[PDB]
């Protein structure tokens, strides 16, 4: 979306994580690395 | 930039027929000469 | 390919075009971006 | 903290703080939208959002600019004038097709006050399609020139415009659109107050008198988050008091289901009590519930709740419910569409199409049991995501968007006082008990005794409670009131009647010295009788042309004059229709189509061929403008009349209602000879019928006293 580093914590995150578009907030793990042509894959094991 | 006509005040031509004017006329006006006379008000088709 | 004609007899003209987004199409204009450039065409001409 | 307002006020306008000073709402004069922005975030930064565009174009300054009404940018078989940029408020134009075609719709229309066009949507249409054509709304674009069956047309609106409605649409089997008809809307459109609640009640009223026999269920969902506020609760509150008593002025007393969510989702009345019926036992529930807890717990999780609605109607392996096929669900929420916890809502409302077997035929689409209202509270709603819960049924709307609240509770003390025209006729609703006169209430089946003559058997249609309609070439002047029995509903005994009234233009032998002996003209008559008939579940009456229940019937405005209603029934093109024939002591239904358009006079010269008409020689001497014709071989084989089946009703099926628009009258060829149907019909082997809309100045009359409410 954006290079930001404005940072600003809860008052530039919360409201852009609390918009009606945003559907999910994961946190997660990669594991591996998959280029294979057309897309790349990234597989991400969600931690919580 | 800040002249010329702004893009999203054009409004753009559209109505590109092949064929049109389909109509019937009845020459219903008073008759000179054995002549009837009848002014129609049409509108241009946007094709150059 | 769109042509742009100047049909004036001694006037140079200073345009600039520019080409909409469409979600069907997948060109270089965005929805946060816009595709034109500004170029000059010499009476009784066209260009490209 | 609070944001700073300096740098955001709008040029022509001033402002109001909602929910705290966290936002500001624009508000403009009468004639005037915001640009872009309707409203604005206040952002923890200091500063509030920036004007972006749809677009996102940074502008400077905001100012109010005034109201235009959609471009048509796109009409196909006709031409439109003027053409223009832009149309300001009160511009009109005008609609008009080319040779061959017929203008259905609005052919003026008017740009007024909320952005919308007048009217209906003209429709430039050549009836050569078994779907009608379903026209271009002004805004909209449509793909899909071909209007065959099982074809599909896609829709889209112009830039920075909503799509209202059904994206997609499929002519289905029966000449009918799946879907309801688009209309683009902006972000400034809203709805009037006196137009929610005239749509809302012509749709709930559908779904409540098929319902008639306790099996209806209604579920009321409420939105709690804390976008909306405290002061907006307790006026939506009030306005959920008002709706309860309107559904039990029907005499239908359904069951009730209570939830109001935010973060979670709180059942506070379910439908499986025992209580849940009672409708005045709910009431005294919403006086009880309090918002206390919802505040503590500020969201929007739109799925959740849904998910409670789920598992309201859901069984746990009940195995199939009595209900399951016969039972009628409607669904009313309000919320501001800006959804933020749970994920798509859309995915519920899949797995309750599915629980309740909708779309898994194709027989057999079930779109009936299964209404879903949304209504928008605020200026800040999403009305994508407001459309896509809605559902979509033909010529109805389910998509509200109002401001303020309190207009909203002006909506449902209006619709209080408006009176819907219940119409019991043309109701079948699918009991399993499927033997005739089930599917046929109507029709009534005349005998008449001759010295000698031997039986006459006719038929007619059940119009009212003393009135049977039929032909009046039946009877005769000597025929005596003694000698005329009438059974209806499949009864073994005969009612008896008062008085058969003939219309007054009815001269059978008239002709006789032009050497035609017989002559067919307004072949029309009524049969009053002595008893009034008791309503149920095998006598019904079928509706009429030019009624007050025939306008509610078709979703019609109630300003459609009788003539907009010609236009409706009757167009200029070959119309599916159907009658009621006796195949072998059992009643079955045959599928014809009335040639209205450039066949009607393929159809007509064939009476040529009639007896006793072989030497006729004006054409149009026997064929008065009173007539319609059915039967022939384009474009498709349609089954004859017979002699037994003369006087019975034509009948037109429109939206899973039955409306007469005809009575049987003569036939060219007798294909029936009582022994079976001649399986070799000859082209030519065409049917007349006595056309309705000409026999209305009488039909008024002799019925004035019935409760059918003629339009004027
Ligand atoms: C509510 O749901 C249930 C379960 O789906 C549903 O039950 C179905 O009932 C219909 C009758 O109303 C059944 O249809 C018939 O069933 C018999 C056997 O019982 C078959 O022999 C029949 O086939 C012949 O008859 C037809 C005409 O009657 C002919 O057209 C056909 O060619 C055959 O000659 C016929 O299929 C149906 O089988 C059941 N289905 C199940 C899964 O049990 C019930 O009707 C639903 N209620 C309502 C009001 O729809
Ligand atoms: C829809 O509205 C239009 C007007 O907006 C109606 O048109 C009116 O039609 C009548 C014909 O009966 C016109 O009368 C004739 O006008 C011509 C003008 O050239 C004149 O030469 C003739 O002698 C005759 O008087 C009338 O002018 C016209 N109205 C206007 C304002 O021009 C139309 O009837 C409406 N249709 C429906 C279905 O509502
Ligand atoms: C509509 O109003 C604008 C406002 O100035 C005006 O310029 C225009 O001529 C009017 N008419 C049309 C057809 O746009």
């Amino acid at each position: 979306i954006q290079k930001s580093d404005d940072k600003v914590t809860l008052e530039e995150r919360l409201d852009k994580a609390c918009e009606p578009g945003v559907d999910y907030v994961y946190k997660t793990r990669l594991v591996k690395v998959q280029l294979s042509n057309d897309f790349d894959e990234y597989i991400m094991a969600i931690e919580q | 930039d800040e002249d010329i006509i702004a893009e999203e005040n054009i409004v753009s031509r559209s109505e590109f027929p092949e064929s049109w004017l389909w109509n019937v006329e009845d020459l219903k006006e008073p008759p000179k000469n054995g002549i009837s006379t009848k002014l129609m008000n049409i509108f241009l088709k946007d094709s150059i | 390919r769109a042509v742009l004609y100047n049909y004036r007899q001694n006037q140079e003209l200073k345009v600039r075009v520019e080409l909409l987004h469409n979600p069907a199409f997948c060109s270089l204009a965005t929805t946060k971006r816009r595709h034109q450039q500004t170029v000059t065409i010499p009476p009784k001409s066209s260009l490209s | 903290g609070s944001c700073s307002l300096e740098g955001v006020e709008i040029k022509g306008g001033s402002f109001r703080l909602l929910q705290e000073g966290q936002a500001l709402e624009y508000v403009c004069p009468s004639g005037f939208y915001p640009y872009p922005v309707q409203t604005r975030t206040c952002r923890s930064t200091g500063s509030w959002s920036t004007l972006k565009t749809q677009d996102q174009k940074t502008v400077r300054k905001a100012e109010c600019r005034a109201i235009h009404c959609p471009r048509p940018h796109d009409f196909e078989n006709g031409e439109y004038w003027p053409r223009s940029p832009y149309y300001n408020v009160s511009d009109e134009i005008s609609f008009h097709c080319y040779d061959g075609y017929t203008l259905r719709g609005s052919a003026n229309r008017t740009c007024q006050v909320n952005g919308r066009w007048s009217g209906q949507t003209a429709i430039c249409d050549n009836g050569a399609g078994y779907c009608s054509n379903p026209g271009i709304p002004i805004g909209t674009r449509k793909v899909g020139s071909q209007y065959r069956l099982e074809d599909s047309v896609t829709y889209h609106c112009s830039r920075g415009l909503t799509l209202r409605g059904s994206q997609r649409r499929t002519c289905q089997e029966g000449g009918s659109w799946s879907g309801t008809e688009p209309s683009c809307q902006d972000s400034f459109m809203y709805d009037t107050p006196q137009e929610v609640a005239e749509a809302f009640l012509s749709s709930l009223t559908e779904t409540i008198e098929g319902v008639d026999a306790g099996s209806m269920n209604i579920y009321l969902v409420l939105d709690g988050s804390g976008s909306i506020g405290a002061s907006n609760f307790t006026g939506a509150k009030k306005c959920l008091v008002n709706l309860i008593e309107k559904v039990a002025s029907y005499g239908v007393k359904p069951r009730y289901g209570l939830v109001t969510y935010a973060t979670y989702p709180k059942i506070w009345v379910k439908v499986s009590e025992a209580d849940s019926s009672n409708a005045d036992w709910v009431t005294k529930q919403l006086n009880e519930i309090n918002y206390e807890d919802h505040k503590l717990k500020s969201g929007t999780n739109t799925k959740k709740a849904l998910q409670a609605v789920y598992s309201m109607m859901s069984w746990p392996d009940d195995v199939p419910p009595e209900g399951w096929n016969r039972t009628r669900h409607v669904i009313i929420l309000m919320t501001d569409g800006l959804h933020n916890m749970g994920g798509d809502p859309i995915t519920v409302i899949d797995e309750i199409r599915d629980l309740l077997y909708i779309g898994k035929d194709r027989k057999n689409p079930r779109e009936d049991y299964l209404d879903v209202y949304v209504f928008g509270v605020g200026p800040l709603v999403n009305q994508v995501n407001i459309n896509a819960l809605a559902s979509k049924k033909d010529n109805e709307q389910h998509v509200f968007k109002v401001k303020d609240m309190e207009n909203l509770e002006d909506v449902f003390y209006q619709m209080i006082d408006e009176s819907q025209s219940l119409s019991l006729c043309g109701m079948v609703w699918e009991h399993r008990k499927g033997t005739d006169y089930h599917k046929q209430p109507w029709q009534a089946k005349i005998s008449v005794i001759r010295p000698s003559k031997g039986h006459e058997s006719c038929m007619g249609a059940v119009v009212s409670e003393y009135f049977v309609l039929t032909a009046a070439h039946c009877f005769t002047v000597d025929d005596k009131e003694h000698s005329i029995k009438v059974s209806v509903g499949g009864e073994k005994r005969d009612l008896e009647i008062e008085v058969v009234l003939f219309h007054p233009n009815y001269n059978i032998n008239g002709k006789k010295e032009a050497g035609i002996p017989e002559f067919y003209d307004y072949d029309v008559a009524l049969i009053k009788l002595k008893n009034k008939l008791k309503y149920g579940q095998t006598i019904r009456p079928i509706c009429l042309p030019c009624t007050e229940g025939t306008t509610r019937a078709l979703r019609l405005p109630p300003t459609t004059t009788c003539q907009q209603q010609k236009e409706e029934l009757l167009p200029a093109q070959d119309i599916k229709a159907l009658f009621v024939s006796e195949e072998e002591k059992k009643l079955t239904r045959k599928e014809v189509y009335i040639k209205n358009g450039d066949k009607k006079g393929s159809c007509e010269r064939d009476a040529q061929y009639a007896p006793g008409y072989d030497k006729v020689k004006d054409i149009s001497e026997v064929v008065t403008p009173r007539f319609l014709c059915t039967g022939g071989v384009s474009p498709y084989a349609d089954p004859n009349t017979c002699r037994g089946d003369s006087g019975g009703p034509l009948i037109v099926h429109k939206r899973s209602r039955f409306i007469q628009v005809g009575v049987i009258s003569w036939g060219v060829v007798d294909v029936c000879k009582n022994q079976k149907r001649q399986k070799q019909v000859p082209a030519h082997a065409r049917d007349f019928h006595i056309n309705l809309f000409q026999v209305l100045p009488w039909l008024k009359e002799k019925l004035q006293d019935e409760d059918l409410g003629f339009l004027a």
